[PDB]
């Protein structure tokens, strides 16, 4: 992206498509690292009653 | 009929309040030891048939027909002697009846032990009581001294050639010992721990010798039955619930009491007729415990209009036991009450059964949490499932005794617990 307008135009005329919109490299188009500590769910088997194994 | 409304001429356990003398003299006056000799002549089969005609049932715990319980043992002997045992123990909260029967009517108890031993071709009767009842064991031993010195007991029973013996025993302060088998084991000296049914004491048991067990009230009434006719007795009760009964009313009441009464009587009539009335006003009443800790509560909706008997309590989902009617009102933590009732068991469970030993404490801790609501609801259903796990998967009825109260508390008074929990959460 740091490149020049004329070179953008040239590469785009060559290819045929646009590139500044669908680059391959990654300029802050990602999800930040250092994500927050998460909390998780459990299954429908972590109850206290009517969970007798003989059923399942 | 509207049962109850009894006559103090038919009421049996006279001297209940000790207003008369409890010696051999006052006893003969009251009508003790009357033609016991003629009875010993008549022999066992007649006595058993009399009891069966009477249709009597048992007081201690569930109602097991005494006629059949004793026919189990009616049998020849093979060198193995045969013994009788009397469960004078009384620890079931709300029961103060056998103690009175003993300190105020011991001669009749001895008479009943003698009649039962004669019915079963016995040799002797071991009367096992607790340790705290030193005064009662003393009075009873004194009465036995008098009986021996007179001649109503021993080698020559009363004029016949029947050799019978009486022996007394004290425990050491336990409750489980009031169970048909660990009683025997404590007698023998082994720890107060039960056995497995089968085999049954009626064929194998104490000292490897056949024996029978009996409650003091049953043994004390059987002679009056035998000498009065049996049919007359049965006439004082419904088809199956035949007989009079002892009741112990305690708790939230103007005047707690011990009483004699008729079976299949309305609980409301019982409480409001004797006892001077329930405290604070009937409407303040919340629930009951008609059988001590061995039974679950019941709230107003059935405390009123109900009868009192093994059947019509079973129908009400409960039992009777010792007739230890506790009563409460709208001024107590039912949860704290029942939690202490369960800590009782957590302290007085012998321990050899895994579910007892490791579920009673589970229950105690979960109920101590319920006390303050520091929990969440579904623990309710968890506890209910634990109770249903324990019920039948044990040896002695104490498993059911520890489960039933919780089952009733949670079938009746769930919203109280739910509100306690939400309120505690509110308080953080
Ligand atoms: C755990 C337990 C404790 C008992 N405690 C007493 C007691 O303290 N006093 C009593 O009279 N019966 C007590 N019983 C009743 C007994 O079951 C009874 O003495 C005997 O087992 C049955 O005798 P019965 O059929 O003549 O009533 C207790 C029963 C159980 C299961
Ligand atoms: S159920 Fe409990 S009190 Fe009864 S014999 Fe088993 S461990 Fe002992």
């Amino acid at each position: 992206a740091s490149a020049t307008r004329v070179i953008q135009k040239l590469r785009n005329w060559a290819s045929g498509q646009d590139l500044q919109a669908k680059l391959q490299l990654r300029y802050q188009e990602i999800a930040k690292r250092t994500q927050p500590p998460p909390k998780l769910p459990v299954g429908p088997s972590h109850k206290l009653s009517n969970n007798y194994y003989c059923t399942r | 009929t509207s049962f109850g409304s009894l006559k103090d001429e038919d009421r049996i356990f006279t001297n209940l309040y000790g207003r008369h003398d409890w010696r051999l003299k006052g006893a003969l006056r009251r009508g003790d030891w009357y033609k016991t000799k003629e009875i010993l002549l008549k022999g066992p089969d007649w006595i058993l048939g009399e009891m069966k005609t009477s249709g009597l049932r048992g007081r201690g715990g569930a109602g097991f027909p005494t006629g059949l319980k004793w026919s189990f043992m009616n049998k020849p002997s093979d060198g193995r002697p045969k013994y009788l045992v009397v469960n004078a123990d009384e620890g079931e909260p709300g029961t103060c009846k056998d103690r009175e029967i003993m300190r105020h009517d011991p001669h009749k108890l001895v008479e009943g032990c003698l009649v039962g031993g004669r019915a079963m071709g016995a040799r002797a009767a071991y009367i096992y009581i607790r340790g705290e009842f030193y005064n009662e064991a003393s009075n009873l031993q004194v009465a036995i001294r008098e009986a021996y010195e007179a001649g109503l007991i021993g080698k020559n029973a009363c004029g016949s050639d029947y050799d019978f013996d009486v022996f007394v025993v004290r425990g050491a302060g336990a409750y489980i010992c009031g169970e048909e088998t660990a009683l025997i084991e404590s007698i023998e000296g082994k720890q107060g721990k039960p056995r497995l049914k089968p085999p049954f004491p009626a064929d194998v048991g104490v000292f490897g010798c056949p024996t029978t067990v009996a409650n003091v009230e049953t043994v004390a009434v059987s002679p009056t039955i035998c000498r009065r006719g049996g049919t007359w007795f049965a006439g004082f009760g419904r088809e199956r619930n035949s007989g009079t009964k002892l009741f112990n009313i305690s708790g939230h009441v103007n005047h707690p009491c011990t009483v004699e009464e008729e079976m299949s009587v309305p609980l409301k009539e019982l409480i409001e007729k004797h006892a001077g009335g329930v405290t604070g006003g009937w409407d303040n009443l919340l629930a009951v415990i008609p059988g001590g800790s061995s039974t679950p509560l019941i709230p107003k909706s059935v405390c009123e209009t109900v009868l009192m008997d093994f059947d019509a309590l079973v129908q009400a989902q409960t039992g009777l036991g010792t007739a230890a009617v506790i009563v409460m009102d709208r001024s107590t933590d039912i949860v704290k009450a029942i939690a202490r009732l369960i800590e009782f068991y957590k302290h007085e469970s012998c321990g050899q059964c895994t579910p007892c030993r490791e579920g009673v404490d589970w229950m105690n801790k979960v109920m101590a949490r319920f006390v303050k609501g520091d929990a969440r609801p579904a623990e309710i259903d968890s506890l209910w499932e634990i109770s249903k796990q324990i019920e039948g998967h044990t040896i002695c009825a104490l498993g059911d005794g520890a489960a039933w109260p919780v089952q009733g508390l949670i079938r009746h008074f769930r919203p109280e617990l739910e509100d306690r929990m939400q309120r505690f959460a509110q308080q953080h």
